[PDB]
């Protein structure tokens, strides 16, 4: 299943049209699915909601035929960013085995927050295990996209670094790890190791030395 | 009310039976419909099949010739057995209660209705990865701070497959905790890093231990953190 | 030769595509249209229109109306028409109260079957007629005194599609079904039909006995136009199974499942293709008479 | 059509060729009233 992009501003009204309009009398379901999480039944009948869904989630009933099914989100929050599916049942088409396509709502105009970089030196036990690891932890940044550079003393590293793609947090900010794997001797033969995290327009540095 | 919780091997070899189960709570197993839903990375929600309060079978033609959805009413338990798995079967498998709706438009006597199904309560999801690679336990390494507010955590090196569950002081330390998503290294093993922000004044009269669990390896390890 | 499939959904009306002449005699067109199964038959999927082995069909002009209009019959100069103002006058005999008229009243030529629709009621009591009532092969014309309401509808929202099949020759085809597929039917109040069937059995005892049982059954079989209440509703010809009306031995809503035809012959010969009516069809009528037939407890 | 041509009437109506024996010549016509008019 492919994804349809959508962009509403914070506090506005979202109008998510169904990608598969009905041919007869319909019974449309709306599921809110955040990736890697449990889907949320927003609206099950054409217009009915379950217990625990805000009034600001509305779905169009079919009183007269011809009105296409749409999901309306009034007063959109940042937490309303998710996948939205249109489970279309109607009297003409068969059994709705497949859910909708995918409308991924991305809310514009959120507060920009700078990351919180924290670099840890290699552990004592793993250095005793003949393997070193620099762990540069980045969190609480928006918009979720950072570039990570590693400096050995003053030379760029690039070789032997893995970096996490910015996942989302419960506070609607983003987080990403960045592991630099060093040999225990390479870690001791250098003076300092820096982690450069350039978020949006600026870079932040966190350095660590073997002492 | 009703809640659900899935549980599975977490890792199944290619061309094998992917057994699974789901125990419901606060609800009777024999008076509702039950749906299985999986979701792979890059793919959308896929409806596996469903079983009725009459225990009737009906599967997605997509899979059809591989699924079998059983249910045992002695407990509140219902299973799911996909076989002949391939790489494309890696997904989070969800367990939701389907409720039957009957949409009438014309005359009920002339059969001018149709039946739809909506899932109102879901399970949390069980990750299942398929690969010939063997299981693997992690190896936690401490991450010590160095001085108002400071931070410390645990480095969960080289494990397979996803995921691992990180607790702090068996569940007591739950404020300020921040567990980061994993990293699939080119060696084929994930690595995770958890970290807690803590008032540095407590770093002397307060002990901190992280609780790491990785189910596919039957491992439960702990480690202290101190300067 | 028609290439027909069902309509997605119980397999009633078909979806047929066929090569067809155009306005240019050397150009063909692959066009499609819907035909109720009562208008097509198979070959051995390949179908053919029902009339093609009997006679050609003439499509009705989509401007003429099938609406019955009150017609008055008049006698020429030197002649006269005599009315019978006897409010309890069975068909034959000597009418004691006679009046002369230049013309009859407004007669609506309602083509109907089994159930006389929109007609003239009877005063006082519900009469019954027939000739030799002891002869069972003589249809009994019963005429109600109070009307029983009947409501018919074709609920499918149909589309009309003009197919240019020649210079000026345009066959109006059946496009597709907009919205729900449903079943055309008719309604009668089971209460009003109960009290009206009770009135008919009243006068039936005056000729057959105060003790004998009076059974009602459905048609004996035969043609589609005689077995079912066939009439016209908004331009399309219905064929309603009346088995739910004559099923008695002596809020409500009795429903009659009706079919729909487009190729009707009528009386004889030569046939007519009624063009499809667009939109949702529903008509409200009074059933005022009846045409019964005793078997011969 | 898009050389290929077609007669102008073929999308509106068929045409009847005039009989090559009838004349289009106007003839003096006299209109008369019936008896009593
Ligand atoms: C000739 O004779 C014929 C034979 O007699 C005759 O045929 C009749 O034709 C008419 C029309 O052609 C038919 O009318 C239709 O009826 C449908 C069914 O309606 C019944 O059922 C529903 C649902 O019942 C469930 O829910 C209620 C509560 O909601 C419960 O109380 C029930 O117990 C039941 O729940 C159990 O059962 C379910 C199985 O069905 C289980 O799944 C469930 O788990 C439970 O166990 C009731 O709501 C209806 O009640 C209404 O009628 C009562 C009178 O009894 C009134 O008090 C009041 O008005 C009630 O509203 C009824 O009992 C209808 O679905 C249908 O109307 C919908 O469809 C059309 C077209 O599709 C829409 O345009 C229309 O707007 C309706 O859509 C609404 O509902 C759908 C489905 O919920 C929504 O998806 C949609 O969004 C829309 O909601 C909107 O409007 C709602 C109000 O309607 C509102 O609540 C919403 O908030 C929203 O605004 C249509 O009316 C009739 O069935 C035929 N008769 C028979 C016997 O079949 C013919 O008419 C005669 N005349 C002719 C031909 O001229
Ligand atoms: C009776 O039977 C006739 C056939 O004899 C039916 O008529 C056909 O109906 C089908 C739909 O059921 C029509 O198919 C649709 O065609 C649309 C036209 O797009 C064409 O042209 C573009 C160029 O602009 C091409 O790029 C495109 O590929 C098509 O060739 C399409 O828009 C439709 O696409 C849909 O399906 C695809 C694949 O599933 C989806 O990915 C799309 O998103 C979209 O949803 C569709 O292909 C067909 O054209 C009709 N034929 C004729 C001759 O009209 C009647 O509908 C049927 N009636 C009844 C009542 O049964
Ligand atoms: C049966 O199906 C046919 C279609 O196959 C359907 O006809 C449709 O009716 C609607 C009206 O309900 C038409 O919509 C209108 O279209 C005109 C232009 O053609 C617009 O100007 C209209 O604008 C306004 O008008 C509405 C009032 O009618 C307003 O309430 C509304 O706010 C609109 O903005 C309107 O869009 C539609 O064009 C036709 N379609 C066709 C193909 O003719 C018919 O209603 C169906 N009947 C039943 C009983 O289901
Ligand atoms: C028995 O007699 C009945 C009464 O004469 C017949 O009912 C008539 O049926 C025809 C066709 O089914 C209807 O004509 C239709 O008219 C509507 C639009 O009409 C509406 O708008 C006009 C405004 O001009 C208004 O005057 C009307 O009252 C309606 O509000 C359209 O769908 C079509 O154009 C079509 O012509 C008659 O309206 C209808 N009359 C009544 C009083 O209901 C019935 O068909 C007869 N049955 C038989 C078997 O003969
Ligand atoms: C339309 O639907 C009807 C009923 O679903 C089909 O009827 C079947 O026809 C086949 C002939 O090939 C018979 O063998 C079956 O016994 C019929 N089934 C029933 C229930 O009567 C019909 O074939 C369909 N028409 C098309 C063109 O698909
Ligand atoms: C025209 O074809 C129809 C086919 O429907 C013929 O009617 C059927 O004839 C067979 C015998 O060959 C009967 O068993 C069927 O009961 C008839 N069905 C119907 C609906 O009439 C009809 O006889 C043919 N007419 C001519 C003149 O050949
Ligand atoms: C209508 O009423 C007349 C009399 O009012 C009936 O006429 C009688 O018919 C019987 C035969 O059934 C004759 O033996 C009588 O001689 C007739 N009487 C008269 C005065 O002519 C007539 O039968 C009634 N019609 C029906 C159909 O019952
Ligand atoms: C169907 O029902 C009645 C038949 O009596 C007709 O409606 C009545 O018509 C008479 C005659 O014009 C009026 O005096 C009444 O006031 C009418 N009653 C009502 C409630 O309107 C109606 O016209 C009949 N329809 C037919 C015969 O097509
Ligand atoms: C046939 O249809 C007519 C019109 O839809 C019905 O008459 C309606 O009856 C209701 C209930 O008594 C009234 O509220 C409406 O005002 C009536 N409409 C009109 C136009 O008079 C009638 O009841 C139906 N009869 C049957 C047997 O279905
Ligand atoms: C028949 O075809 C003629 C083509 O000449 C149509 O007439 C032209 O129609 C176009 C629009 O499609 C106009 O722009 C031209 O000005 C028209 N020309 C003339 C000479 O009329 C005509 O409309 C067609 N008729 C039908 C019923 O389709
Ligand atoms: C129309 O004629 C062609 C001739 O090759 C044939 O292939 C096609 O099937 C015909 N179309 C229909 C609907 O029969
Ligand atoms: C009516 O028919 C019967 C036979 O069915 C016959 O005996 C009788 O004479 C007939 N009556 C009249 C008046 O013709
Ligand atoms: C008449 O009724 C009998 C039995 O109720 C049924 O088998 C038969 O098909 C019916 N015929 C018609 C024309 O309704
Ligand atoms: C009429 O309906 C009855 C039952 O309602 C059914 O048995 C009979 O076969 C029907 N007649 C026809 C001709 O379909």
């Amino acid at each position: 299943s492919y994804v349809r992009p959508l962009s509403v501003a914070l506090g506005e009204t979202a109008s998510i049209s169904c990608g598969r309009q009905a041919l007869g009398s319909r019974a449309v379901q709306w599921y809110q699915h955040r990736p890697g999480q449990a889907p949320i039944l927003l609206i099950y009948n054409n217009q009915d909601r379950p217990s625990g869904i805000p009034e600001r989630f509305s779905g169009t009933p079919d009183i007269n035929f011809g009105t296409r099914a749409t999901l309306t989100i009034s007063g959109v929050e940042a937490g309303d960013e998710a996948d939205y599916y249109c489970h279309m049942w109607d009297s003409r088409s068969g059994f709705s085995w497949s859910f909708g396509g995918a409308t991924r709502l991305t809310v514009l105009g959120q507060p920009k927050a700078a990351p919180s970089v924290t670099l840890f030196p290699p552990s004592s036990e793993e250095l005793q295990a003949n393997k070193a690891t620099l762990v540069c932890l980045i969190s609480d940044f928006y918009p979720g996209a950072v570039t990570v550079a590693w400096k050995a003393d003053s030379s760029p590293v690039k070789a032997g670094v893995e970096t996490t793609t910015p996942s989302k947090q419960s506070n609607n900010k983003y987080a990403a790890s960045s592991y630099l794997s060093l040999t225990p001797m390479q870690w001791k033969m250098h003076k300092s190791y820096s982690c450069q995290v350039t978020h949006e327009g600026s870079t932040v540095e966190k350095t660590v030395a073997p002492t | 009310q009703v809640q659900l919780q899935e549980s599975g091997p977490g890792l199944v070899k290619p061309s094998e039976t992917l057994s699974l189960t789901c125990t419901v709570s606060g609800g009777s197993i024999s008076n509702y419909y039950w749906s299985w839903i999986r979701q792979s990375p890059g793919k959308g929600l896929e409806w596996i099949g469903y079983i009725s309060d009459s225990e009737s079978t009906n599967y997605n033609p997509s899979l059809k010739s591989r699924v079998i959805i059983s249910v045992d009413t002695s407990k509140n338990q219902l299973s799911l057995k996909l076989n002949s798995v391939t790489a494309a079967d890696s997904a989070i498998y969800y367990c939701a209660r389907a409720q039957q709706g009957k949409r009438i438009y014309g005359m009920v006597s002339f059969g001018e209705f149709f039946y739809y199904y909506y899932m109102d309560v879901w399970g949390k999801g069980t990750t299942v990865t398929v690969s010939s690679a063997s299981t693997k336990g992690p190896s936690v390494f401490p991450l010590a701070p160095s001085s108002g507010t400071a931070a410390l955590g645990c480095l969960v090196k080289d494990y397979f497959p996803e995921p691992v569950t990180v607790s702090w002081n068996s569940g007591a330390l739950t404020s300020g905790v921040h567990t980061f998503p994993a990293v699939l290294q080119s060696s084929g093993l994930y690595s995770l890093s958890s970290v807690v922000t803590v008032p540095s004044s407590s770093l002397g009269t307060q002990t901190y231990i992280c609780n790491v669990n990785h189910k596919p390896s039957n491992t439960k390890v702990d480690k202290k953190v101190e300067p | 030769t028609l290439q027909c499939t069902n309509v997605t959904n119980r397999g009633e009306l078909k979806n047929c595509s066929f090569n067809m002449t155009t306005e240019l005699r050397d150009k063909k067109q692959k066009v499609y249209s819907l035909f109720y199964r009562l208008d097509v038959v198979q070959i051995n999927k390949e179908y053919r229109l029902i009339n093609c082995n009997t006679s050609a069909c003439t499509q009705a002009c989509p401007k003429v109306s099938f609406e019955p209009i009150p017609i008055h019959y008049c006698a020429p100069a030197g002649f006269a028409i005599l009315k019978c103002k006897d409010k309890k006058f069975n068909g034959t005999g000597p009418c004691p109260s006679v009046s002369t008229v230049q013309c009859t009243h407004g007669i609506k030529p309602v083509v109907s079957t089994q159930l006389l629709l929109n007609g003239s009621l009877a005063e006082e009591e519900v009469m019954i007629r027939s000739e030799n009532i002891t002869n069972n092969a003589k249809n009994i014309l019963v005429q109600f005194n109070t009307p029983v309401q009947i409501n018919c509808t074709r609920p499918n929202n149909m589309t009309r599609k003009s197919i240019r099949i020649g210079p000026g020759q345009a066959f109006y085809a059946l496009g597709d079904i907009i919205g729900d597929i449903r079943q055309p039917h008719c309604n009668v109040s089971k209460a009003t039909w109960n009290e009206t069937l009770g009135k008919v059995v009243k006068q039936l005892r005056k000729h057959f006995g105060n003790n004998t049982i009076i059974r009602f059954a459905n048609s004996s079989g035969g043609d589609l136009e005689v077995t079912t209440h066939s009439f016209n509703c908004g331009g399309e010809f219905f064929y309603c199974n009346t088995s739910g009306l004559f099923n008695s031995t002596w809020n409500d809503s009795i429903t009659l499942p009706c079919r729909i035809k487009q190729i009707i012959n009528m009386w004889q010969g030569q046939c007519m293709y009624a063009p499809p009516i667009q939109g949702v069809i529903r008509c409200v009528s009074n059933i005022t008479g009846l045409i019964l037939t005793r078997d011969g407890t």
